[PDB]
């Protein structure tokens, strides 16, 4: 199977760079997506097929996928970027697999 | 110096039943007080499950109706937990504790994952 | 079934200072409140019972007050050990319910 | 632009049936390039997957195990909306429900529903 | 290690991708090596690759970047490797691919969507893998795919839930052979956007299961259906019923032990054009067995019928008119059978038949008569093959019905008779007659007077007799161009045998005894039987015992390109005997008693020669005898095969193994 697992929390000083990791046995063999969920809001796709963003998501957001870890990177952190972040992929029975979510905090 | 220690399964498959045993040393479970079962949800929330008095006549928590069992074995000085239909929200660190005015002596804790 | 909200003073404290952990209930619990010190090590102790009464061996920095729906726990001055989490709990009415807890952190 | 709009009873009694509706605009339900499904989130942060529908020659629906016996998702082309239903709901089913557009190739969810809180309490 | 715009590094014990090769290569063969992974870095310099064949290695998985490094890669061949786990990233960046070869990799199952990215792919081959299902994706992909190859797998059902991922694809080839299918669940073939060709060979199916498949094939664009070695014991009017609602134009039912063909079995195929029924055990071809096949223009019945067991009429049986419905049949092959004989209406109704091959089709056709081929009178037959049928006598007007026949092969038969020339009556447009390899053929002057249009006449090994008539039996054949009279021990040829045959181009006279007719001491003079043969290009006179050549036998053959007189006793030849051979390009005196290649003889011949062969000769290593030849050898461009090993000097005693080219 496949079990995405990401850190519980991470904080970032505004203006600095945030990275949120998503580990998993051979996650490099999968395409990963990233969903941003602010308090009391549906999530928002920010990175899909693990590398490049959708239309309207800012360039500050970027992701990679290598080996057994996949990371969402947020340069130039703003106050609005404070949210929960989930990584995802799909394996055949379950068409969406989610990580634990990481709660990103900003001063 | 009257402490108590839990023990039992660390893993239980869902929609099944959980059981735990708490031994008590130093003081017979039939002399006095009340003998409780307190759990701690993952987010550090706490919840008393029920007790078993010195005499046997016990009381259970409303939020666990018809699916919670607290018995005892005075011959070897312990009391047991039995949780029916163990779903996923029943994963917690399970403490055993003794109380007259409040829970005065707790157990070292044991984690149960479901 | 009975309401226990916890609220403290200044969030990170300086060592050797007064800290108050307040506790607000739903209805008059006739001063049947208790206070528990759980170090992240997992160990749980009773510190205060029936509002103000302290257990034995509990140092006299610890003192609880309040009468009715509002309570509190106070440390006359903080110390390294006193660095842990505290849950207010009542007994007046079944079922015996707890409060959210409060993490006591320094530095 | 495409956007998903939920609607339905947010209070449902135990042993009863939860029934919600995702109404699409800016995109067809019978369209290609995407599938439709539901994602549930219990208030303790758990953001979990429910099931999807999708069409190739006919409509297929792959549900998550754990609701594989209660859930029913199916489309309604005449109204351009799809539905969620759960039978014999327990208080465990109290959560926030999102309808979702997974898009091909690899089932990324470009667009979500507003979320509808459903509570299973007597 | 080899290159001409194409880097061949095959079979080099390589454990490492060569960094030696030039960076402008477009094909890279790395097959049959010990490679275990293809790290994308090692392919950075080879960016011009359009074909990458790396079959027969120990490769376990592909990193995605490998594809990114070759952005022109159109053909990837990973066959016969250990590549058994496919992820969504194994081919994700190999977009310009049109052929993906994944045969023999112990691929047991396919997970999600390995191929969803290959939008240009035309051919996908997943044969010889343990695939238990045709599931290749969870969505509709591969709309450009034309060839899906899944043969030789453990696939046992065809379900629309798995093939409908091709609902936008037009499959010219769907190869599902050597798979053990047991069910064709409904809709499975309409799942595919268009299905043109289906291949189910070596698929153990059976008559009732086969019936279902055709019902499932109903209303599909199917055009080619191949059920070879399907264990089709019998057929019925019900079997190919669903094929009624198709435009199927090709059907293979060969190698099926097909025992009984019920009537109207193929009534449902009015658009069929190619029928392959070879290699069956059909017992009895009833009247209506082939009813309905009125558009078929090619049938093949080679070894189609049962073989004579112990002869108690264990022979096959073809009722008359059995072919009357094939109106468009242009080409019929029935060779290698045990049909007892041609009945009076066997071939009736074949109004378009041009080619009919009947080689060894019969137990024996002992006698061809004016009744035999009567059923062909209304066909435009151009080619008729009657070889290997033990034919023994041909009688007058036997082929009179075959008016427009142009080629007739009666070779390899037991024909022993006198050719009166009545036989060929009716053959008005005949061009070739093959009579080689028969028992005995006795000629008259009219043996071919009824066929002047004849251009090829083959008389190899018939113990020919009476070729030495006053006007030769061949005199009426004034447009003969190829004549084969070999292996007849012909001892007497008359001067004027080939007179009139001004157009004769090939003349084979090898293995005869016409040796004395060119000795000087012949009673009356040597026989110049080659005179007037201007257009002769090939002349073969091997193994005739010749040991003299008259000075002017070849005096008229100016277009002679190949002269062939070896395995004779020629030692010395008259000077200027080859003078007029100006177009001569191949001279052959391979096994003879020649000792002296003098310039006065071989000069004009050697002038311009494409190839020379006079091996195994008792060459004399003396200047008077061999010298000028040795110079010409070292000089000339005409190639001399086996020169250094089979041109050996025999005299004088001191030069015996010396290859003639060394002195
Ligand atoms: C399997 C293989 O080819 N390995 C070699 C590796 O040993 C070498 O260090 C590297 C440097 O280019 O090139 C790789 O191709
Ligand atoms: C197609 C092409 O450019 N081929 C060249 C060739 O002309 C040249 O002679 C050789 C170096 O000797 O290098 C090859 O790459
Ligand atoms: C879009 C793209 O990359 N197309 C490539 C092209 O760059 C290359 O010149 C050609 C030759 O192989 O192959 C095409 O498939
Ligand atoms: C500039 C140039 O050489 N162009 C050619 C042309 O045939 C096409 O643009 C493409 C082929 O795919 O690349 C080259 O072969
Ligand atoms: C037995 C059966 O199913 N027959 C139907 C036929 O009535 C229909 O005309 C055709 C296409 O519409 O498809 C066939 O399969
Ligand atoms: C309903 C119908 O017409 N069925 C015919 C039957 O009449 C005929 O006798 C048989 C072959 O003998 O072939 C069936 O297709
Ligand atoms: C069974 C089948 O394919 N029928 C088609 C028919 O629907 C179409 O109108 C016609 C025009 O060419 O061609 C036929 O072959
Ligand atoms: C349009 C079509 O089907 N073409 C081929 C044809 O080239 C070949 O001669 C025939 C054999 O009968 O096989 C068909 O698959
Ligand atoms: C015209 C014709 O063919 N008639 C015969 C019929 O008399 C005979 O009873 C039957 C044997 O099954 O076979 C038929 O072929
Ligand atoms: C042995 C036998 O019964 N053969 C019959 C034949 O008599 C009949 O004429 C023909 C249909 O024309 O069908 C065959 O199966
Ligand atoms: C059956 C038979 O005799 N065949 C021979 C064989 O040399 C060759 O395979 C064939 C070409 O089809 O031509 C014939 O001379
Ligand atoms: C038998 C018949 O009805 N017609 C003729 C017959 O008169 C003639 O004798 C025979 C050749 O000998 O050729 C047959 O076609
Ligand atoms: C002239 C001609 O076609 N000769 C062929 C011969 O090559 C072949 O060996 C034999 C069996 O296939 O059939 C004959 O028809
Ligand atoms: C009764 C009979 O058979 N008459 C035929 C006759 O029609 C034919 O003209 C003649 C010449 O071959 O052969 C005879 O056998
Ligand atoms: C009787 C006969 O068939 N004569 C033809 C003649 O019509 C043709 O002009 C020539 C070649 O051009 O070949 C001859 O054999």
């Amino acid at each position: 199977d496949i079990v995405l697992t990401q850190p519980p929390s991470v904080s970032v000083a505004p203006g600095q760079t945030a990275r949120i990791s998503c580990s998993g046995d051979n996650i490099g063999s999968y395409y990963v997506h990233w969903y941003q969920q602010k308090p009391g809001q549906a999530p928002v796709l920010v990175i899909y097929e693990d590398s490049e963003r959708p239309s309207g998501i800012p360039e500050r957001f970027s992701g990679s996928n290598s080996g057994n870890t996949a990371t969402l990177t947020i340069s130039g952190t703003q106050a609005e970027d404070e949210a929960d972040y989930y990584c995802s992929s799909y394996d055949d029975p379950n068409f969406q697999v989610f990580g634990g979510g990481t709660k990103l905090t900003v001063k | 110096q009257v402490q108590l220690k839990e023990s039992g399964p660390g893993l239980v498959r869902p929609s099944q039943s959980l059981s735990l045993t708490c031994s008590v040393t130093g003081y017979s479970i039939t002399s006095g007080y009340y003998w409780n079962w307190i759990r701690q949800f993952p987010g550090n929330k706490l919840e008393w499950m029920g007790y078993i008095s010195y005499d046997g006549s016990n009381n259970y928590n409303p939020s666990l109706k018809g699916r919670i069992s607290i018995t005892r074995d005075t011959s070897k000085n312990q009391f047991f937990l039995k949780l029916n239909s163990v779903t996923t929200d029943d994963t917690a660190t399970y403490y055993c504790a003794r109380a007259y005015i409040g829970f005065a002596y707790w157990g070292q804790g044991t984690l149960v994952t479901v | 079934d009975i309401q226990l909200t916890q609220s403290t003073s200044s969030l990170p404290a300086s060592l050797g200072d007064r800290v108050t952990i307040s506790c607000r209930a739903g209805q008059d619990i006739s001063n049947h409140l208790n206070w528990y010190q759980q170090k992240p090590d997992g160990t749980v102790k009773l510190l205060i019972y029936y509002t103000s009464r302290l257990h034995s061996g509990v140092p006299s920095r610890f003192s609880g007050s309040g009468s009715g729906t509002d309570y509190s726990l106070t440390i006359s001055n903080l110390e390294q050990e006193d660095i842990a989490t505290y849950f207010c709990q009542q007994g007046n009415t079944l079922p015996w319910t707890f409060g959210g807890g409060s993490k006591l952190e320094i530095k | 632009q495409v956007q998903l709009q939920q609607s339905g009873p947010g209070l449902v009694k135990p042993s009863q049936t939860l029934s919600l509706t995702c109404a699409i605009s800016g995109d067809s339900v019978s369209s290609n390039s995407a599938a439709w499904g539901w994602i549930r989130q219990s208030p303790g942060r758990g953001l979990e997957w429910l099931g999807i529908i999708q069409k190739r020659s006919k409509w297929y629906n792959n549900y998550a195990v754990k609701v594989k016996s209660k859930i029913t998702i199916n489309p309604d082309t005449s109204k351009n909306q799809f539905s969620l239903q759960l039978s014999s709901v327990t208080p465990e089913d109290t959560a926030v429900y999102y309808c979702a557009r997974y898009s091909y190739p690899f089932y990324s969810i470009d667009y979500w529903g507003q979320g509808t809180l459903v509570t299973v309490s007597s | 290690t080899v290159s001409h715009e194409v880097a061949d590094c095959s079979h080099l014990k390589l454990t490492q991708v060569p960094d030696d090769l030039p960076t402008n290569i477009t094909v890279l063969n790395l097959t049959h090596n010990q490679l275990r992974r293809l790290p994308a870095a090692n392919f950075t310099r080879y960016s011009q690759l359009t074909s990458l064949d790396v079959g027969f290695n120990t490769i376990s998985k592909l990193e995605p970047e490998l594809c990114q490094k070759l952005p022109m890669l159109k053909v990837l061949n990973l066959q016969h490797n250990e590549l058994s786990q496919l992820s969504d990233k194994t081919f994700a960046f190999c977009t310009n691919l049109t052929e993906l070869h994944l045969m023999s990799n112990s691929i047991q199952k396919i997970k999600n969507n390995p191929f969803v990215k290959q939008k240009n792919l035309i051919t996908l081959d997943l044969s010889h893998n343990g695939l238990s299902s045709t599931k290749l994706g969870t969505q509709v992909q591969l709309e450009n795919l034309q060839e899906l190859l899944l043969s030789n797998n453990k696939i046992q059902a065809l379900k629309s839930e798995e093939l409908d991922i091709f609902a936008n694809s037009s499959l010219k080839k769907l190869e599902l052979s050597s798979n053990q299918i047991k069910e064709f669940s409904p809709g499975c073939f309409h799942a595919i956007g268009r299905l043109f060709g289906l291949f189910l060979n070596n698929v153990q199916l059976g008559p009732s299961l086969t019936e279902k498949l055709c019902l499932e094939l109903a209303n599909t664009s199917i055009r080619n259906l191949s059920l070879s070695n399907s264990q089709l014991s019998t057929t019925s009017n019900t079997t190919f019923l669903g094929l009624k609602w198709t435009n199927l134009t090709m059907l293979d039912l060969s190698y099926n032990n097909l025992n009984v063909v019920g009537n109207d079995s193929f009534a449902w195929l009015p658009q069929l054009e190619y029928f392959f029924l070879e290699y069956n055990n059909i017992q009895h071809l009833f009247s209506h067995s082939l009813h309905g096949l009125f558009n078929v223009r090619y049938l093949n019945l080679k070894r189609s019928f049962t073989k004579q067991s112990i002869s108690l009429a264990s022979l096959p049986k073809i009722d008359d008119f059995s072919f009357q419905w094939l109106k468009c049949l242009e080409h019929l092959n029935m060779e290698d059978n045990d049909i007892p004989g041609i009945k009076s209406n066997m071939f009736t109704g074949l109004i378009n038949l041009k080619y009919l091959s009947l080689s060894n089709s019969f137990t024996s056709l002992r006698t061809l008569t004016n009744e035999t081929f009567v059923s062909l009178a209304h066909s435009p037959l151009h080619i008729l093959n009657l070889t290997k049928n033990k034919i023994s006598k041909i009688e007058s007007d036997a082929f009179s019905w075959l008016g427009h026949l142009e080629v007739l092969d009666l070779g390899l038969n037991e024909i022993g008779q006198e050719l009166t020339g009545q036989e060929w009556r009716g053959l008005e447009n005949i061009f070739e007659i093959y009579l080689s390899y028969n028992k005995y053929l006795q000629l008259t002057r009219n043996s071919f007077a009824l066929v002047p249009s004849l251009q090829r006449l083959m008389l190899r090994r018939v113990a020919l007799k009476n070729v030495d008539s006053s006007p030769s039996p061949f005199q009426p054949l004034r447009n003969l161009t190829i004549l084969d009279l070999s292996n007849n021990n012909i001892a007497n040829i008359n001067d004027d045998m080939l007179e009139g045959l001004e157009k004769l181009e090939i003349l084979d006279l090898q293995h005869n005894n016409l040796a004395r007719l060119w000795k000087h001491a012949n009673p009356g003079g040597p026989i110049y039987f080659l005179k007037g043969l201007s257009h002769l290009h090939i002349l073969n006179l091997e193994s005739n015992g010749f040991d003299e050549i008259p000075v002017e036998v070849f005096k008229d053959l100016f277009e002679l390109k190949i002269i062939d007189l070896g395995l004779n006793n020629l030692n010395t030849l008259p000077a200027s005997v080859f003078n007029n051979q100006v177009s001569l390009k191949s001279l052959n005196l391979q096994k003879n008693l020649i000792t002296s290649v003098e310039k006065k003889v071989f000069g004009p011949a050697f002038r311009n020669l494409t190839e020379l062969d006079m091996r195994f000769n008792p060459f004399d290593c003396t200047c008077e005898s061999i010298a000028w030849f040795v110079n010409w050898i070292n000089e000339t461009h005409t190639n001399i095969p086996e020169l250094s090993s089979h041109y050996l000097c025999n005299t004088p005693p001191h030069y015996h193994g010396f290859p003639v080219r060394l002195f």
